[PDB]
RNA sequence: UAAAUAGUACCUGAAAUCGUUAAGAUGGAACGGAUUAAGAGAGAAAACAAGUAAAGAGGGGAAUAUUCUCUUCUUUAUUAAAAGAAACAUCAGUGAUUAAUUUAAUUUCAAUAAAGCAAUCCCCUGAAAUUGUUUUCACUUUCUCCCCGCACUAAUGUGGGGAAAACUGGCUUUAUUUCUUCAAUUAUUUUUUUUGCUGAGGAAUUUUAAAAUUAUUUGAAUUUUUCUUCUUAUAAUUUAAGUUGUUUCUAUACAGUACUUUCUUAACCCACUCGUCUUGAAAC
RNA sequence: UUGGAUAAGGUGCCUAAAUAUUCGCUCAUGAGAUCCCAUAAAAGGUGUUGGUUCAUAUGAACUAGCCCUGAAAAUGGAUGGCGCUAAAGCGGAUUACCGAUACCAAGCCAUAAAAAGAAGAAAAAAUUUUUUUUUAGAAUCUUUUUAUGAGUAGAAAAUCGUGGGGU
RNA sequence: UUUUUGUUUGCUAAUGUAAAAGAGAAAUUAUAUAUGUACCGGUACAUAAAUAAUCCUAUCAC
């Protein structure tokens, strides 16, 4: 509720919607980074092998990338603790582009910002 | 399949109710069929219409289906009339306005051209309310009356659109309009 | 432009000439950095001069190095010479200019023996 | 040797690690920890009897037939010197645009392919790569004008590898040549050179 | 430890395999299911229509349902219009 | 725009589009001779066109008019005027396509027996629907002030029956070449015939 | 016929630019009769080189040559976009260009 | 006189400014930045050749004056190798391209050639008698036929009125899918055609371990599979564990016209007088 | 810095990208043309384009699009210019493209923090032995990692240089 | 005009190309039609109608 309010607050400068396991897969892997340190001074480290998250998250029992994805997908027990742990993604932009960064997405004309809630995954694959 | 022809109105339709209360616990659905460019879209548009119309808005109600409607017979041309609602710069007006078809879909894509370019109506000051296909013993618009003619032949007056290969800016002799 | 010669990468091989240096006699070419309200170099406005920043600067392994790979050695004397006997493939002898034509003979002499490079050897030849 | 990664299936040629890089605190080591480098692998067009343009070399433009596969990757040619005027020439499958026609696929002139194939195994890839003393002699003529062209065209000559090829070449020949001539055009063709024309727009040109 | 690239988990096949030891085998099934030929999938198309029948049937009456509200619907809307002018 | 120098005849073309089909030709390095510039054609009435060079001729330098707006009004001028226009003249790159345009009333002493192209892209039958009012730009220079319009076209007559000559002429040049064609398709041989026949010739 | 011709003609335009931004790193060429993205994508590999003459001999010769790469397609009409080993300078902008059939 | 461009205005002798010569530019500024190029100068200390041999010119050091050995310069010739840049090739990274592809989902379809069903009929779609449902008549083709207008039409036909039928279309079937279809969109997967740029680093034990792969060996599994998976053991390999090779060229060169570099001109694009008080200065 | 892919904006030429596709509207005897923005109104129009409501294929009334009038200032003149009318205008839609010092990947510099640190042969070339390079351990230092980098007034640190002093 | 070699004291030998690689191409005219041919602008008959998506011209050495 809270996190829904948030992203209201935010609405006109963002875009989201509900990422599809591929997509999160896809991101994970290609484009999933890590905090790897000791607590505020993390480093942003690129997955690989599965050592580097078995350390932090071998508590909470989310070794290796799969289980991350898997949880991510499914805001599972441990959820939080795994997206503290991903870097946040630094994505390109779109490779054929954006349509309007001003105007809405639900505006009938061209435009981005809104709850594109499938669509989302398209556009993280072009970004990706 | 051709990609620079289309125009991406779907048509869907929408199912939601309002979420029930302890004071209201099996509350009414409403239902919709909505023109929209993708499914997020129609949602929001039912969600639009619902505030105009009940009282329930996105965060007290819950859609219960977003289905996509195909047009059945998307190879025949069938004549849709369209009854509009639309704001000018003055105010606000009805208008029934017919377009000759193939599908729903398509008569809703010309419609907004149409309105766009007749009227100067922008896509967000429209709200279609109803298309129905029209038998031609029914059609009032003189422009569709027309093709609804028995035994119908007209030449082709279009100029060519040569493909961009083809369109070399240097020319040996005088094209021809006229063609045959 | 950037000046690959090896391993050697120069970003720069333009000097940062002061503002105006052009303009006035006055004004040397020596850089100096703008201070002043609406300097446009202190701007940035394109089409100025650049100003000297430490992204410009050599990768650390690389830096004093010259074409040749060695570091530059200045010596004045014989005695200086005897450092870089332990390490005639990564320094290079320069003759101090104020050394005189018999002394700077002999250190060239030197510098052959311990197979060490001379980059002013043809001074007063 | 080959590996099998993905369905890929990629083939493996031993190499040699001739790079020696300085080590970081103490002495020099060989650069490639590498031992098999993947074969090159050649586009599904380059056969082993295909008429083929030389697009770069002094020979450029002329249609000359291809020979061998030649391990190292690149690949021999002949215009079968005495119809065409190429020699036994080594080339890179890339400075070749090999055409759809094919030697043997004439109904004349298939018969003879086996013993094609057997000259063609007898070449080497050594056999072209001259050696230095060579190359050493060539350079001495350097310390007139017409007079050192030729002395260095009698040293060419002299080469024992150099002198094989040539025999090859020439047995090559003996063996092609004649079924060639008789069919007339196709000679023509091989010893034409390729021209691009006005026309001739490249993009839209499947040869 | 000196980075190193960052290897494309994605396509880098040993890679992947690191990350996700289960991804082989979930490749080698891919890679099988690919394998099976088109008779089989023609064959089955038969038995889908088959099995379909009844699904095609509900569908069509979901349809012809909405259909049927829009058309009342709009009836009633004209009706209304008439009383209006009336 | 490969070619050393092409010709265009300007006739039956609509002014600026054809200028601006010239201006990217220049730039990009190519001689261009708009020749027949008499019969240019612009979008409007004549009226309007007249009106619009009138305003533009009343631009001239208050305080010095030897200086300031030239305004040439010979068709090929005008032309020339349009395409510069649409060029960074003021560069040397810009001053050099310009000068590579060269402008011709009628058609004289080479651009007879060239070849002359046409832009389709800015011709007045594909760019204007027939209810519109064109203008001929001969005419309208003639309007304001030009004056050899008449000889031009008497010129242009004189031209015509030439070409005509000449014409006639080719034409039977071809029919002697298509009838020895045919005569020594026979003489050849039967497979290259053949051959020859199945890639049109 | 002395001399064959084996590349497709060109012509050097300006540089990969803005309006009113140079960015010497790419040229722009046109290639003759290639008109869309498609048949540009042909030569998108294809080795070219702008070949010029100049007053003083060099390696006894009066005409060199400086080579690039055809990186990529440039929008629609067929334009390419060239890489060169050393930046061409815009002297050469209305000039011709050989984009050899190599690879 | 050592020296007079140390000649008594005399040490050095800067800049502004001016002269000579040369080179260059030159359409109402000039200069500048970024980027090459073209010139014109300089230059070898990375921008090839260590050593070995023959005999000259030197110098040293030791061993117990004269044996040994170490060298630097010349020279004749005598073999390297490395080095950089190209090109191709291989990987890896990061893109661009044009083909696709598996299993699902979502009222898709479309032919095939035999049967049939109804005729303003049917899939549908209208207009009339809170959802479903009943009935009403309205809707299709035509190069068919009839009547009037008698070539009247934009039409190689036609306006009106009326029939006919089921070639057309729709439905119902039974089979058929490479005669043609098997879309599109999503979900889940797999691969491919050309290809552009990049190659940081150099691991005295995390350049190991494992992953992966190949060739063997033991035991299972239901995805029955020349890439089926795991695991018992063993060797190698690279897809691991950031670019390696091959061949030319520079070149058998001592500076050349090549190479590096300075200046000088052009050219594309850009660039307003600095300092200053000021909300604000290119400022009239 | 190299490459990529975008943003705002554009894509007739100037100007890199569409004389793209697709549906309308608009002819102007001073068209129009894109936030801030560089002006226009009331009132009209049997101009044309749609509508709406009414009556008997015509007559009314409205209605709002574009266009026209209303619309006059002084140097000559400004959709930025050329020009554009089957638009290069106005309103849409569809693609594709071009497009920043922002984004992404990689490199290098510095800053910041973080790991972490008081003993050893590696290779090539020559012909089993010689030659060739290295054989590190400077704590404000070395190695590696990651992130970040605008800046006047101002603050700080490290550097650089001049005249003289002791060493 | 032709041939050869060259342009690798301020000078007295002397070089530059905004564009060579086949840089090939002469009806005219309308655009809701043209053009020829033959008669008297008219009539009859041919001809073009994705017109450079074409045609011409290259390689056969001495
Ligand atoms: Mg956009
Ligand atoms: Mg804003
Ligand atoms: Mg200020
Ligand atoms: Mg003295
Ligand atoms: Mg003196
Ligand atoms: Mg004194
Ligand atoms: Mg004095
Ligand atoms: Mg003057
Ligand atoms: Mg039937
Ligand atoms: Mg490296
Ligand atoms: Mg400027
Ligand atoms: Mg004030
Ligand atoms: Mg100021
Ligand atoms: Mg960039
Ligand atoms: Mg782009
Ligand atoms: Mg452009
Ligand atoms: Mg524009
Ligand atoms: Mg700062």
């Amino acid at each position: 509720k809270a996190t829904k309010e948030m992203l209201k607050i935010v609405e006109p400068y963002v875009t989201y919607g509900y990422p599809t396991l591929s997509t999160v897969r896809k991101l994970l892997y290609k484009r999933g980074y890590v905090r790897v340190g000791k607590v505020r001074r993390y480093a942003r480290k690129k997955i690989q092998d599965n050592a580097d998250i078995s350390k932090h998250l071998g508590k909470y029992n989310v070794h290796g990338i799969e289980d991350m994805v898997y949880q991510l997908y499914t805001c599972g027990p441990v959820f939080k603790k795994v997206n503290n742990f991903l870097w946040a993604f630094k994505l390109k932009p779109p490779r054929k582009g954006f349509k309007a960064k001003r105007h809405a997405f639900n505006e009938p004309r061209p435009g981005d910002w809104g709850n594109r809630e499938a669509h989302i995954n398209e556009l993280i694959n072009r970004m990706i | 399949i051709d990609n620079s022809l289309n125009t991406n109105i779907h048509q869907y339709h929408i199912v939601g109710r309002a979420i029930p209360t302890a004071k209201d616990k099996n509350p009414n659905v409403y239902r919709m069929c909505i023109f929209a460019k993708n499914d997020t879209n129609a949602k929001s548009r039912f969600w639009y219409f619902m505030k105009k119309i009940n009282k329930l808005k996105k965060s007290n109600g819950e859609l219960l289906a977003c289905e996509q409607i195909k047009e059945r017979f998307p190879l025949r041309v069938k004549n849709y009339g369209v009854l509009l609602r639309y704001d000018s710069r003055t105010g606000t007006h009805n208008m029934y306005k017919e377009f000759r078809d193939t599908t729903k879909e398509g008569a809703i894509a010309q419609l907004y051209s149409e309105m766009a370019g007749r009227h100067r109506a922008r896509a967000s000051s429209i709200n279609i309310i109803r298309i129905s296909e029209i038998s031609s013993s029914l059609v009032r618009r003189p422009h569709i009356k027309q093709l609804l003619k028995r035994r119908l032949r007209f030449p082709a007056l279009h100029l060519p659109t040569l493909q961009k290969e083809y369109r070399k800016k240097f020319a040996s002799k005088r094209p021809s309009t006229y063609r045959m | 432009a950037v000046k690959k010669v090896g391993k050697i990468i120069k970003k720069r091989t333009k000097k940062f000439t002061r503002f105006q240096s052009n303009r006035f006699m006055r004004v040397k070419p020596a850089w100096r950095k703008p201070r002043g309200i609406d300097c446009r170099v202190r701007r940035r406005y394109k089409g100025t001069n650049l100003m000297p920043s430490i992204g410009y600067g050599s990768n650390k392994k690389t830096k004093f190095l010259l074409p040749n790979n060695k570091y530059k050695y200045v010596v004045k004397n014989v005695k200086e010479m005897e450092p870089l006997i332990m390490n005639h493939t990564k320094y290079c002898v320069q003759i101090a200019h104020n050394v005189s034509s018999k002394k700077r003979k002999q250190i060239i002499e030197r510098a052959k023996q311990m197979n060490v490079s001379v980059i002013n050897a043809k001074a007063r030849l | 040797k080959h590996y099998n990664v993905k369905g890929k299936k990629k083939v493996l040629v031993p190499v040699n690690a001739k790079k020696t890089i300085n080590k970081k605190y103490f002495g020099r080591k060989v650069a490639s920890k590498k031992k098999y480098v993947v074969q090159r692998k050649l586009r599904k067009s380059i056969e082993v009897g295909k008429v083929a343009i030389i697009l770069t070399g002094k020979h450029m433009g002329k249609r000359c037939i291809i020979t061998k596969i030649l391990n190292s990757g690149l690949l021999a040619v002949v215009g079968p010197y005495e119809i065409n005027g190429v020699p036994l020439k080594r080339v890179d499958s890339r400075y070749l645009v090999v055409t759809s026609t094919n030697i043997f696929n004439f109904e004349n002139i298939a018969k003879l392919k086996d013993d094609f194939l057997n000259y063609a195994q007898d070449i080497d890839d050594d056999s072209f790569i001259k050696t230095l003393e060579i190359k050493k002699k060539q350079k001495k003529l350097l310390k007139f004008m017409n007079n050192v062209i030729d002395k260095i065209k009698e040293i060419r000559k002299e080469d024992p590898k150099v002198q094989k090829l040539e025999g090859i070449q020439k047995d090559i020949g003996s063996l092609l040549k004649p079924e060639i001539l008789k069919n007339k055009v196709f000679a023509h063709y091989l010893k034409s050179k390729f021209t691009l024309r006005n026309d001739m727009v490249l993009h839209k040109m499947k040869f | 430890k000196k980075r190193l690239q960052n290897k494309n988990s994605l396509t880098n096949f040993a890679v992947r395999c690191r990350l996700n030891p289960a991804y082989k085998l979930l490749r080698s099934l891919a890679v099988l299911r690919m394998r099976k030929s088109i008779l089989e999938k023609s064959k089955n198309k038969k038995e889908k229509r088959v099995q379909k029948q009844i699904q095609k049937k509900e569908l069509q009456k979901i349809n012809h349902d909405y259909y049927k509200g829009v058309a009342k619907a709009v009836k009633k809307k004209k009706k209304r219009e008439e009383k209006k002018a009336k | 725009m490969y070619k050393k120098e092409y010709v265009i005849d300007c006739k039956g073309h609509l002014l600026g589009r054809l200028a601006s089909l010239i201006a990217k030709e220049l730039l990009n390095g190519q001689r261009i001779v708009a020749v027949r510039c008499e019969d240019i054609n612009i979008s409007g009435s004549l009226y309007r066109n007249k009106l619009k060079y009138q305003e533009f001729l009343r631009l001239r330098t208050n305080t010095n008019p030897k200086k300031g707006p030239l305004h040439l009004r010979e068709p090929s001028k005008i032309l020339w005027r349009c395409v510069r226009g649409m060029l960074p003249h003021k560069t040397y790159k810009g001053q050099l396509a310009l000068k590579k345009l060269k402008v011709c009333v009628g058609m004289p002493y080479p651009y007879d027996k060239k070849k002359k192209y046409v832009l389709p892209s800015a011709l007045r039958a594909f760019r204007l629907k027939k209810h519109r009012r064109y203008c001929r730009l001969g005419t309208l220079s003639s309007r304001v002030g030009w004056n050899y319009d008449t000889l031009v076209k008497k010129n242009e007559v004189l031209r015509k029956q030439v070409s005509k000559a000449y014409y006639k002429k080719k034409v039977n040049n071809l029919n002697e070449k298509k009838e020895i064609k045919t005569e020594a398709l026979n003489l050849i041989n039967p497979e290259q015939r053949q051959v020859l026949e199945n890639f049109g010739y | 016929l002395q001399a064959v011709r084996l590349y497709e003609k060109g012509v050097i335009l300006g540089y990969k630019r803005s309006q009113r931004n140079q960015d010497p790193n790419f040229t722009l060429i046109s290639i003759k009769n290639v008109n869309t993205k498609k048949h540009a994508q042909f030569y998108v590999g294809k080795r070219v080189a702008y070949v010029y003459r100049t007053t003083k001999h060099h390696d006894g010769v009066k005409i060199k040559c400086i080579w690039g790469k055809v990186c990529r397609t440039h929008g629609n009409s067929g334009v390419i976009r060239a890489k060169f080993k050393t930046h061409i300078p815009p002297k050469a902008f209305g000039d011709r260009v050989r984009i050899l059939m190599y690879p």
